[PDB]
């Protein structure tokens, strides 16, 4: 148990900066309680100690002063938050408090992923980094702005989530109308003409006399960025619209919208021209650009610049998603027409396997078989479905716009809100040969709602059976790498590893380029071990393997160049009872090399140990 | 973020010895009253209440302010043990 | 109860020494008194 | 206390140059910052009043997208560079200034080389209009006006010239607008708002300027509840 | 296998009540037999709730019977089936075990009848837990109803169907931690229980007879029924539950009122009208509101607060115990030693507080002075004392006081003495002192709200109502639930009781709507229909055309396909409403929110606040005896607790001297933590 | 002649009770109709000064949670009763008063019941407030005050008789605001704006009184506006 601590419900603080946290200033005023004596003291608000401890023992009986003194005494400090169960590092992280009312802990969005906290009333206990030395380590080394990126896999953790990017998305999107079809002219005003009689649609993709175009294009054509924005807010435009704008003495073809979110960047990064190279103008924004987006910019500018962005994205998505508009009625989870037929097609194929068995060419399992293999093919065929009629028809569809974005949702959730939940399993195991042919929208049968409770259990109880504790696992890794820490800076070995590029055994031997993450997760971050001229280019040995240094060498394999990468790692590693630097390479969760004494056992133990709690468990197929 | 975390950073071998540096030179900042400050009056560390900006109390901050500006120095094996506990006291009273 | 042998705690960053530019003249405290008369 | 009433909030502002300022005013009570950030903010967008380019004649050229041989622009990217263009009318009666220019050959062309007209002067005297080099020429009836906000060349009417092609009118001086409400401290109070407000402008006008006069159109719109007119109250029928 | 009867509210009883544990006497937890026991049997059908199951460990250990279900002489489960005789259906119903039924070709409930004859041609069947279609001649029983397959807590859902399980599991446990508020509403959209859960919970008070209402205040009622009878139903009154909930019936019957056999009289503490009414039904908008609603957790419109609307009223009880000692005894008294007297005020009566006082955290609940130290002053202190006109008293202020975090208003204090009255005291004890503290806790950040398909959050901000989104007409909402929340948990039940929820804010009306029955897509929209005309239809009349942001919206919404282009601004919007969306107007700005969004009316429920999940702060206190550890006193809190996983947490940071701290001087290192202190001061 | 401005808008009352007033304002500059509706409607929702309900005391209660003999009512709906209690202060000077009540006997005790103050009327003395069967005797005095907002119990201590209940306070007497922006032209100018406000209060403040009130507040702040500071 622990003396300078405490407990409380988290509520989330959109209003927070990345290293700030809210406090309650009730818990603040007994965490830091010996600290608060002592500025009492040195201010005309308390004789000596113990009369300001009395001071403090009843409610009625505080003053005003004191919380004055209590905003003073926090000065720099900072506290550190936990979460429990901490899974890996990030299961603990520190802020800079500021007090507020109320009695909730006030948690900034971006660290809940870290912490996987949710606000359904999860609680966080709070520390106090008491001397000059812990709060050094807690404020150098444990502050949350100083861990964005993942120390498991160098990606970008304190990231844009999910009301953010939903916000970012709808902005960046453009509309795609179809009232125009793809007509031809005489173009200059005789475009526009047909448009103004409404016959086209502005984001039409007309094919006139030359080139493809908007509208909408010829018609909006902007001197400068706020020029086009000043348009949107006299409502003559959407940020959705595409449009004409002369940005950075280019003349682009983009929505309004596009530039805005071009702006955010540029200012929060104070770099108008970095800011334009780092973005990806020609899409939407979403989970994954934006994660690159970050990524990038912590790269290219300091990690300090990039907490800036981070909150800056954070702002803007915010404010976009409230006037956006999405919200769900029933008539979102969108029923393709489709559903009908493929049921239909299923239910008659069906027909016939009933039949070949009646006549007995179908053994009991060969039939079994035979049905589930439909199925499966079917559920895959509406699922299909759905959203390619999300794509062609309601791009802009609340649900869809969620699942693409990334912001929420998967296809098996959509597909079971809009198509039909399918196949559900039997609690022996085994499949029921009749699917659950409703979708949550049509709203399930008595029987359909049982039969498929089967699983929800399987479920519930087996991530309530590492849900629990499968910490089990980073328990027993620990117990085996807890004294290895980096010792040395070169241990000075020679031999290495040799990390490839290729999978045998497709068509039995045959060789195959390995996927674009499994070498990342190979290669980013290592030093190379011996020289690499490839692509008419030297890497050069001793050379940390930068990510974009890794998609070269992809590059280079893609080109049959290169087979292998010899490289510098910890199980060739020659450091006593460690690990040296050049062995283990980049820290990680900063993008430069390990510094010397990172407890990098722990971490590795930490990595491997977190996911597992999400590894479904006993063999199902 | 801190105000020059980034080149904080630049200015060591391992992230831990920043920490290190940055403790140890604030313990001595608070252990002479903060009258080592190798930090000219106008750029002193200050902060608001009662209204009347009287300098930050706070010495993990104090530190990395020093430590930007350059006019420290930090080392493995610089001067002998204790003839640093007292060449201290010297210059500036241990009261 | 003991400093961990990593971060802070590891040997090769431990033991790191800081002075000022004017508390440096203690090696000029050596430079002052070392031959003597 | 409850409290009694509250004091009366401080108004800053810094002022970078002629083109951009922070206005800051704290504290408020709760709403407060919202309640006027938003008025001021569609006032200084919609209803200030400025000037810019309407229309203009161009003495070799017949349809707005084409281009001009001996000038190594576009017709559109000229147009787009007068969009650029700011002037102010130092006499209050003027409404509209056609502006001269006239230029050929190995020259690089300003801003400056429109011949110098009535009680109008041109603020930016650097901007970049055309480069030209050989044989090509250039004379044109630049049209200027009075007015508003933003006004499109569709969504006006009435044609000039036998050779007039309409042109966006970014009438407001005030380039951009953004302001943001953040929670301050009074005593025990963590509730209030205090307002900071960007403004960025063309430079015919303050910063300042365009706020002093926001506010104005303002308290001038709130004299209008003024001279009540009675009314019958409807009917419920039912 | 006996606990402390679950008495948060009403149907926390009955639920507690209808539960079944696999654990006791029979095998339990250590050899937790995984994923067998825990699964839901074919046969469960009926006679288990499939969904009402503890989430986390305990999952499917743990159990809710099911509504219908009844326990025979053997102890076995059975379920009630009509007999159904060459496609005509009985009403002569049958309780099969599990057995029996296994030897039955039963049809579905849903099955389309007409009159008693099965109307379709294809039937839908169970034979021995296989699902079949079967022709009307081979069926021999039929379920008697949707309601049969679950619990009671399940059964209170509306739209279940809608609902993936694990989220309706979610909402039949939390309508269990639901806390009854002195202004509880049943809900718009209903099930069908609600009412009958009150009458079995012995929440309400009903008249036994028909009669005439003859005396009625706060404290009791009295009835003549119709042979003279003048029967007094003393009103239970301000009592405390288990949980620290207050229960209490109140009188819904005026003097003279002629009155049925079952009609009312009392409501219970979660009901209204003798319908359970376990929160309220409120306005909300689905939609983000800049990020305050960001991961489940919800915005609150300030107007809830002033209308008394999550309010509810706890009780706490403090006990003190006046103990012979080896040293002596020590007593209960007002005459405590110390420098004060306004920490005396509210107190006079005999070492008591007096009942009605204001009790702030630290106050003097009950004076206690025993002798203490072996009876020893510090010759240090002796000294202290000589100085100031020395007394040197030998009895210490043991007095108890409101431990902090809050107390409240006092509301009875008992008195239990030397076993002389009919009291059986704890041996060595001479009295007992009892104060019961009530509060009226008002909803804020950090309360936790929930609906009944298992959405789930805290209230992480309040706004003032001028924020709050509003719609044309002026009316703001209460609550604003983020969508997110929506599309991976797959409870879509949520969105259709707001639909209906919406309808019967303008139509005035609430609804039944049976589980796997109930309302329907087309039904809801005829209702929303009618609505309009309320919520539009007289705009007109009163002299009003559509806003100039109504045209707004509309154009985006067009884009969107929500809108037939051509149709007029009004038929659009009737077209809009249908989906159950309005256009609403953003109280900051005043413009309009770019394309439509759904509102309605929903049920929350504020949930039960548990003492250990309270706020909580330690800075330094008591000691743990034999190991020396922070420990929890009575009114000073006890220290977190640092495991090895926040150990490995602060080792991968390479936060050594943090570590350190925290394992010597935050807890163990005993003269660490003093000149720690010291040092600090 | 100078037609880049236009002429000062007819502004046109439709009032009838003391309760709900519709206020207009045509034409004005496009956009205009929200420029002015929103900031007051704001300022009309939060920011009116009202009288309302701030303690309770009554003869034999000790404390909120307690139960009067021979009253149907509990005392904490008694309360919730008493905050539905309007109010008007007709001297403007005035800023609180005690309202008495003794009660008695088999009757329905409504607002009007309460023992008469000059300068002080009673909005809805209709308004139910307890129930008193036979020998049940109810006898109170009733603290009103003038205020702003929402002011909990909890945040004062109004402790005039040691057993007095305070009351959460909900002063602001406008009850709720909507507007509308239509659609209207002058002439030639097609989309200007017509924009009509539509207050409902609690007939102790007066739409009109409300929305003058509302105005000057904005106006009032417009005035911080000037007089600026260096940074
Ligand atoms: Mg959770
Ligand atoms: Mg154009
Ligand atoms: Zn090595």
């Amino acid at each position: 148990r622990v003396d300078y601590s405490g407990r409380s419900v988290i509520v989330v603080g959109p209003q927070l900066k990345l290293h700030q946290c809210g406090l309650p200033k009730r818990m603040a005023l007994e965490l830091f309680k010996p600290f608060l004596l002592k500025k009492m003291e040195e201010k005309g608000i308390a004789p000596n100690v113990k009369a300001a401890r009395r001071m403090l023992e009843r409610q009625r009986d505080i003053k005003d002063e004191v919380w004055d003194a209590l905003e003073e005494v926090i000065h720099g400090k900072v506290v550190l938050l936990n979460r429990a169960p901490t899974l890996h590092r990030l299961g603990i992280q520190a802020f800079q408090p500021v007090l507020v009312e109320g009695q909730s802990i006030q948690l900034h969005p971006l660290v809940c992923e870290a912490f996987n906290a949710d606000f359904d009333g999860d609680q966080m206990a709070v520390h106090v980094p008491l001397s000059s030395f812990a709060q050094a380590e807690a404020r150098i080394q444990m502050l949350s702005a100083h861990n964005l990126l993942s120390p498991a896999s160098g990606e970008p953790l304190a990231k844009p989530s999910r009301d953010i990017i939903l916000g970012l998305y709808y902005i960046t999107q453009v509309r795609k109308e179809k009232k125009g079809a793809g007509l031809e002219f005489a173009t200059p005003e005789e475009a526009l003409a047909a448009h103004e009689r409404g016959e086209v649609a502005l984001n039409a993709p007309i094919k006139v006399a030359g080139r493809e175009t908007s509208v909408g294009r010829l018609k909006y054509v902007f001197a400068n960025p706020d020029e086009a924005l000043l348009a949107v807010a006299h409502g003559i435009v959407d940020l959705q619209d595409v449009v004409t704008v002369r940005y950075m003495g280019k003349r682009l073809e983009t929505s309004p919208g596009r530039i805005l979110f071009a702006r955010i960047v540029a200012e929060a990064v104070e770099d108008e021209k970095v800011a334009w190279e780092l973005i990806q103008l020609d899409v939407p924004q979403e989970k994954n650009s934006l994660k690159d987006l970050v990524y990038q910019a912590f790269l290219r500018l300091g990690m300090e610049k990039t907490a800036r962005l981070l909150d800056a994205l954070k702002y803007y998505g915010f404010t976009f998603s409230t006037t956006s508009g999405i919200t769900i009625g029933i008539d979102d989870a969108v029923i393709p027409e489709e559903k009908k037929q493929y049921l239909e097609e299923a239910d008659r194929k069906l027909l016939q396997i009933e039949q070949a068995y009646e006549m007995g060419f179908l053994t009991d399992r060969e039939r079994y078989d035979q049905i589930l293999q439909l199925w499966t093919e079917t559920t895959e065929k509406v699922t299909q479905a759905v959203f390619k009629n999300f794509e062609e028809n309601y791009p802009f569809n609340p649900l869809y716009v969620m699942a693409q974005s990334g912001a929420r949702g998967n296809p098996q959730q959509i597909r079971q809100l809009c198509g039909l939940r399918g196949l559900m399993q039997k609690p022996s195991g085994e499949t029921f040969e009749v699917p659950v042919r409703s979708s949550f929208r049509e709203g399930l049968t008595v029987l359909e709602y049982f039969i498929s409770s089967h699983g929800a259990r399987k479920g519930g109880a087996d991530t309530a059976l590492r849900t629990a504790d499968s910490g089990y696992l980073t328990r027993k890794l620990v117990d085996v790498t807890h004294e290895i820490v980096v010792r040395e800076a070169d241990c000075g070995t020679t031999n290495y590893i040799s990390v490839p590029l290729f999978q045998p055994d497709e068509v039995t031997r045959s060789l195959r380029l390995r996927k674009r993450a499994d070498i990342e997760a190979g290669l980013y971050g290592r030093v190379l071990a011996r020289e690499v001229e490839v692509l008419g280019v030297r890497l050069e040995e001793g050379r940390y393997l930068s990510m974009d240094d890794v998609h070269l060498l992809i590059k280079a394999a893609e080109a049959g160049e290169i087979q292998e990468v010899p490289v510098r790692s910890p199980l060739t590693c020659q450091t006593r009872y460690g690990v040296c630097q050049k062995c283990y390479g980049y820290d990680l969760s900063m993008a430069r090399p390990v510094s010397i004494g990172e407890a990098v056992g722990i971490v590795a133990a930490q990595s491997i140990g977190e996911p597992g709690t999400q590894l479904t468990m006993r063999t199902f197929h | 973020a801190e105000p020059g975390i980034d080149k904080l950073f630049g200015m060591v071998d391992s992230k831990y010895r920043l920490t290190v540096v940055v403790a140890k030179r604030a313990q001595q900042l608070l252990r002479h009253g903060f009258k080592n400050t190798v930090l000219e009056p106008e750029e002193r560390p200050k902060m608001q209440t009662l209204e009347g900006l009287f300098d930050d109390p706070n010495a993990e901050t104090w530190a990395m302010k020093e430590l930007l500006t350059g006019r420290l120095v930090f080392g493995e094996n610089l001067v002998p043990e204790d003839r640093l506990q007292k060449e201290m006291e010297r210059i500036y009273p241990g009261e | 109860g003991r400093l961990i042998p990593a971060g802070t705690g590891s040997d090769f960053v431990r033991f790191t020494q800081v002075v000022d530019q004017k508390t440096l003249k203690a090696i000029e405290e050596a430079r002052k008194e070392a031959v003597e008369a | 206390m409850l409290d009694s009433k509250l004091k009366a909030p401080v108004f800053t502002v810094r002022t970078q140059g002629r083109e951009y300022g922070e206005f800051v005013l704290e504290p408020l009570e709760r709403g407060f910052g919202v309640t006027l950030g938003n008025p001021l903010r569609r006032i200084l967008l919609s209803s200030i009043p400025g000037t810019a380019v309407t229309s203009v004649y161009i003495e070799d050229v017949l349809h707005e997208f084409s281009t001009i041989p001996g000038v190594k622009e576009d017709v559109v990217e000229i147009i787009l560079n007068l969009k650029e263009l700011v002037v102010r009318f130092l006499n209050p009666s003027l409404q509209t200034v056609t502006l001269l220019l006239k230029a050929e050959g190995p020259k690089e062309v300003k801003a400056r080389d429109f011949l110098p007209v009535a009680d109008v002067e041109i603020m930016n005297p650097d901007l970049h209009i055309a480069t030209l080099e050989e044989g090509g020429r250039l004379n044109m009836e630049v049209r200027v006006d009075r007015g508003v906000g933003y006004v499109p060349a569709e969504k006006h009417g009435i044609k000039d010239r036998i050779n007039a092609i309409p042109v966006d009118a970014v009438f407001s001086p005030v380039r951009r607008v953004a302001f943001q409400v953040e929670d301050t401290r009074l005593g025990q109070r963590t509730d209030l708002d205090k307002l900071t407000l960007r403004i960025w402008t063309d430079g015919s006008v303050t910063p300042l300027e365009a706020l002093n006069q926001a506010v104005e159109i303002l308290r001038e719109h709130l004299t209008y509840f003024s001279n009540p007119q009675a009314a019958a109250v409807a009917a419920p029928e039912e | 296998l006996s606990q402390f009867k679950d008495e948060t509210n009403p149907l926390s009883s009955l639920r507690h009540k209808r539960r079944i544990s696999a654990l006791g006497p029979g095998g339990l937890t250590r050899e937790r037999a995984g994923f067998d026991v825990r699964d839901v049997h074919r046969t469960h059908y009926g006679r288990i709730c499939p969904v009402e199951t503890p989430e986390g460990a305990n999952i499917g250990l743990i159990t809710s019977l099911a509504a219908y279900a009844r326990v025979d002489e053997l102890g076995f489960i059975r379920t009630p089936y009509r007999r159904v005789v060459g496609g005509v259906v009985t009403d002569e119903v049958v309780y099969m075990t599990a057995t029996e039924e296994d030897r039955y070709t039963i049809a579905q409930a849903n099955t389309p009848l007409e009159g008693n004859r099965i109307a379709a041609e294809r039937v839908v069947a169970r034979r021995k837990g296989e699902p079949v279609i079967v022709s009307p001649e081979e069926v021999e029983f039929m379920d008697v109803s949707p309601k049969q397959v679950f619990s009671v807590n399940t059964n209170l859902i509306p739209f279940l169907e809608h609902d993936d399980a694990n989220r309706a599991l979610m909402g039949s446990n939390m309508q269990t931690q639901a806390v009854p508020l002195i202004r509880a509403q049943a809900p718009v959209v209903m099930t069908g229980l609600e009412e009958r859960v009150v009458r079995d919970s012995l929440a309400a008070l009903y008249a036994e007879e028909d009669g005439e209402v003859a005396k009625v205040d706060g404290n009791r009622i009295v009835v003549r029924y119709e042979d003279g009878r003048l029967v007094e139903y003393p009103l239970r009154r301000f009592y405390r539950s288990n949980q620290g909930t207050a229960l209490d019936q109140r009188p819904r019957v005026v003097v003279g009122q002629r009155v049925r056999k079952g009609d009312l009289l009392a409501d219970g503490p979660a009901s209204e009208n003798g319908f359970l009414a376990l929160g309220q039904n409120v306005l909300v908008a689905i939609m983000p509101f800049d990020g305050y609603n960001f991961e489940d957790a919800i915005v609150i419109s300030e107007e809830l607060l002033k209308r008394d609307f999550y309010t509810s009223i706890h009780i706490e009880r403090y006990e003190i115990e006046a103990r012979d000692t080896k040293l002596g005894p020590e007593r209960i008294t007002r005459d405590i030693p110390h420098l004060s007297e306004a920490a005396l005020r509210d107190l006079d009566e005999e070492g008591v507080v007096r009942i009605g006082a204001e009790v702030k955290p630290g106050d003097i609940l009950v004076g206690r002075t025993s002798f203490k130290g072996e009876s020893e002053p510090t010759p240090e202190e002796r000294l202290l004392r000589s100085i100031f006109g020395e007394k040197a008293r030998d009895v210490k202020d043991t007095s108890l006081r409101v431990p902090p975090g809050e107390g409240g208003i006092v509301v009875r204090t008992v008195r239990l003495r030397r076993g002389d009255p009919g009291v059986e005291l704890k041996p060595g004890v001479r009295e007992v002192v009892r104060v019961y503290v009530a509060q009226k806790r008002k909803l804020q950040v950090g309360d936790k709200l929930a609906n009944r398909h298992g959405n789930k959050g805290v209230v992480a901000k309040i706004l003032p109502v001028e924020d709050m989104p509003h719609l044309p007409d002026g009316t703001p909402v209460d609550v604003i639930l983020n969508p997110l929340g929506v599309p991976s948990r797959m409870n879509l039940g949520q969105i259709l009781e707001t639909h209906l929820g919406l309808a019967g804010y303008f139509l005035g009306q609430r609804y039944i709507s049976p589980i796997f029955d109930g309302a329907k897509e087309p039904e809801i929209k005829e209702l929303l229909a009618q609505a309009f005309e309320v919520y539009f239809g007289k705009r007109k009349g009163e002299g009003f055309g559509v806003d100039k942001r109504e045209v707004e919206v509309l154009r985006r919404a067009e884009k969107l396909g929500l809108v037939t282009p051509g149709k007029t601004p009004e038929e659009q919007l009737k077209e809009l409403f249908l989906q159950g969306k309005v256009v609403l107007y953003d109280g900051r700005t005043g413009e309009p929110i770019e394309g439509p969004i759904v509102v309605g009316q929903m049920f929350i429920m504020k949930l039960y606040h548990m003492v250990e999940d309270k706020m909580h702060a330690r800075s330094t206190g008591p000691y743990s005896l034999i190991t020396q550890q922070p420990l929890g006193g009575k009114a000073q809190f006890g220290g977190q607790r640092f495991g090895e996983m926040e150990v490995w947490a602060l080792e991968a940071y390479g936060a050594a001297h943090t570590l350190q701290e925290m394992l010597t001087l935050k807890s163990d290192d005993i003269e660490g933590r003093n000149a720690a202190y010291e040092a600090i001061i």
